[PDB]
């Protein structure tokens, strides 16, 4: 049914500027205020900004204030958010939010539509494909138990890399580890597999790792460190 | 600004119980409170306006209530599609949202597995080295992990990852890994990572020596 | 004077 629509998310530079945009689907959005409200990874909500149906009166969260602008073209029927200055700590999803509904008796409105949002990643660090390490299985796996191994996937930008396993033969046991923001400013992730201890002489264990930004195709063999 | 504290950080449920999300402010806002539901990759969706209207397309077992500054979200008859994370948050004074209740799945325990893995020779040749250390499939979530390098406790330079609870076992997973520079690594013999879990009758150490099999 | 919390849509 009804949906808002935001674009113009990306990957900028600390100090840089961005511009976000936002449309209606299914009402006129000029018929609304328009709030924004980020989402830091691993972080809750931060209300950003607001702006009256009319585009007179707008409103900003004091962490943004005299860096960001808010406006509206309502013969487009478009929101946009210019985000000047930009830091590490803005980046975040960008949602789009309509305050559409409020209770019997109030004149207050509640967020009652969300945007998909935009991600926003300030950042210096230039695209770069990942490199794909064995995470290999122990030489002292329980005999007739389970041993477990992996692929280290290191030092790649942007997100996101994708892991699959024997080009998806392989699938129950697989864990495949949300990346972290390193120090230097790259992500990594590990992607692991528990398989029967008794396989590691027989059966063949391959990550295949894609990082299309970089337009990076790894299939790596996993095996027993020969020592 | 108006502090929204929400209790507890984390719900552990199962299917066919009553849920309760507790939800304060610093300060009265009066009714205008409103709470969401966020699933991973999703933007929040609202459930409850003016502290216990029910949105449209909504089921009936939310339900809000509460007034001033104290205010609850009850899930009654809690089914598998409501595992996430709810926000309250106020709009009566700016916008401010509490930090989220997650309610997850409850099970038994389940112990950890636990794996180390030492950096690969590959890695080693471009000057740096990660140790990896897996806890596979356990239960509660609460888990600490410890790295020492020749009995040397590392703070401050590891990073761990925790998936998502798993939707067959409820069972989470986590990796730490621990960076150090070739030079350091080459300068010590025992690499050791230490686990403990509420599974566990005591901690479990997954260590080994640089240059042993 | 403005209440920004106030219904910010058109009426």
């Amino acid at each position: 049914q009804v949906q808002l629509v935001e674009s113009g998310g990306g990957v900028v530079q600390p100090g840089r500027s961005l511009r976000l945009s936002c449309a209606a689907s299914g009402f006129t959005l000029s018929n609304y205020g328009v709030h924004w409200v980020r989402q830091a990874p691993g972080t809750g909500l931060e209300w950003v900004a607001l702006i009256w149906y009319d585009g007179s009166n707008k409103f900003y969260a004091d962490s943004v204030k005299g860096r960001f602008t808010i406006s509206r073209d309502n013969s487009m029927d478009i929101v946009y958010l210019q985000m000047n200055n930009l830091r590490a700590e803005d980046t975040a999803l960008y949602y789009c939010v309509r305050p559409g509904i409020a209770a019997a008796g109030s004149n207050y409105y509640a967020m009652d539509v969300w945007g998909q949002g935009t991600a926003v990643t300030v950042s210096s660090a230039s695209t770069k494909g990942p490199s794909v390490f064995p995470l290999a299985p122990s030489s002292k796996s329980t005999s007739g138990g389970t041993a477990a191994l992996g692929c280290l996937v290191k030092d790649y930008f942007p997100e996101p890399v994708t892991v699959s396993w024997n080009s998806g033969a392989l699938t129950s046991g697989v864990h495949t580890f949300p990346a972290v923001l390193q120090s230097s400013g790259l992500y990594s992730l590990s992607s692991v597999v528990t398989v029967p201890s008794s396989s590691l002489g027989t059966q063949t264990y391959i990550c295949n790792v894609n990082h299309k930004p970089s337009n990076t195709k790894v299939d790596k063999k996993v095996e027993p460190k020969s020592c | 600004e108006i502090v929204m504290t929400q209790s507890p950080a984390t719900l552990s449920m199962s299917p066919g119980e009553r849920a309760t999300l507790s939800c304060r402010a610093s300060q009265s806002v009066g009714s205008d409170l409103a709470w969401f539901q966020q699933k991973p990759g999703q933007a929040p969706r609202l459930l409850i306006y003016g502290a216990f209207t029910r949105a449209t397309g909504i089921p009936a077992r939310f339900s809000g209530s509460g007034s001033g500054s104290e205010f609850t979200l009850t899930i009654s008859s809690l089914q598998s599609e409501d595992f996430a994370v709810y926000y309250c948050q106020q709009y009566n004074r700016w916008w401010t949202f509490g930090q989220g209740t997650k309610v997850e799945m409850k099970r038994t325990v389940a112990a950890p597995s636990v794996f180390i893995f030492p950096p690969s020779d590959e890695q080693l040749k471009s000057g740096t080295a990660s140790v990896v250390c897996l806890l596979n499939n356990f239960y509660p979530r609460e888990a600490k992990v410890q790295w020492k390098v020749d009995n040397a406790l590392q703070s401050g330079n590891s990073q761990e990852s925790v998936t998502e609870q798993d939707s067959k076992d409820s069972t989470y997973s986590l990796s730490s890994t621990l960076t150090l520079s070739k030079a350091d690594y080459e300068k010590h013999k025992v690499y050791a990572c230490e686990v403990t879990h509420q599974g566990l009758s005591s901690p479990v150490t997954k260590s080994f020596n640089r240059g042993e099999c | 004077n403005v209440d920004p919390n106030a219904n910010p849509n058109v009426d």
